[PDB]
Order: C-alpha cells, then structure tokens, then sequence
C-alpha cells in the first residue's frame, strides 16, 4: 500500500536528515560554489531532492530509497578529501544512518 | 583530484 509506505519513508527521511548535525547533505552541492562538482558526480544527491522525489512517487520499494541515502554519502567520499569535515561527516553520517535504515526497512518488510 | 569545497 502506497500511502503508509510513503509516510514511512517521510519518518524515516526526517530521521536521516536529524544525523545530519552540520547541515552539510540537506540541499544540493551549490555550484555557484563548487563549480566542477558535476564533471566528478554523475548524479547528485542531497536530503531535500530525497524529499522531492518522494512526493514524486520515485521510491516506490525499500531499495531505491537507500540507494540515494548511499548516494549521498559516496558522492562525498568520492568528490572530497579525505582530511576535510565533509568527508569526515559522511563518514559518520554513513554510521548513523545504519540504524536508521536497519530499523525502517524492517517496519517496511512486515508491510 | 577534485577543485574542493571552501573550509567550511
């Protein structure tokens, strides 16, 4: 059933966007400001377009919507270095998703 | 490998 999956996904998307303490990963890359982001990151993933392409009915299973929440966290390893804060908190962003989605897909998988 | 970020 479409309707509580997506509220699902919405809870499970706020509690995903609550790691993100820094308030680095909850809008896209600004390429006024990182202008080369796109010749790196094929695709470009960030909390708030999560949230559009919910609403857009783009995560229709599980997998899809951890997919992009892993996104998010590779395309930061893959762009920064690895001694600067954005790589350093999507490494622990990574670790405390986990939970996250650990929890949520099984609340998914009795559905 | 990539121009960076400014420090935050």
């Amino acid at each position: 059933q479409l309707t509580p999956f997506l509220i699902l996904l919405r809870k499970t998307l706020e509690q995903l966007q609550e790691k993100d303490t820094g308030n680095i990963f909850s809008e896209p890359v600004p390429l006024s400001e990182v202008p080369d982001y796109l010749d790196h990151i094929k695709k470009p993933m960030d909390f708030f377009t999560m949230k559009q392409n919910l609403e857009a009915y783009r995560y229709l299973n599980f997998d899809d919507f951890e997919e992009d929440f892993n996104l998010i966290v590779s395309n930061c390893l893959k762009y920064n270095a690895k001694d600067t804060i954005f790589y350093r908190a999507a490494v622990r962003l990574r670790e405390q998703g986990g939970a996250v989605l650990r929890q949520a897909r099984r609340q998914a998988e009795k559905m | 490998s990539t121009g960076g970020k400014a420090p935050r």
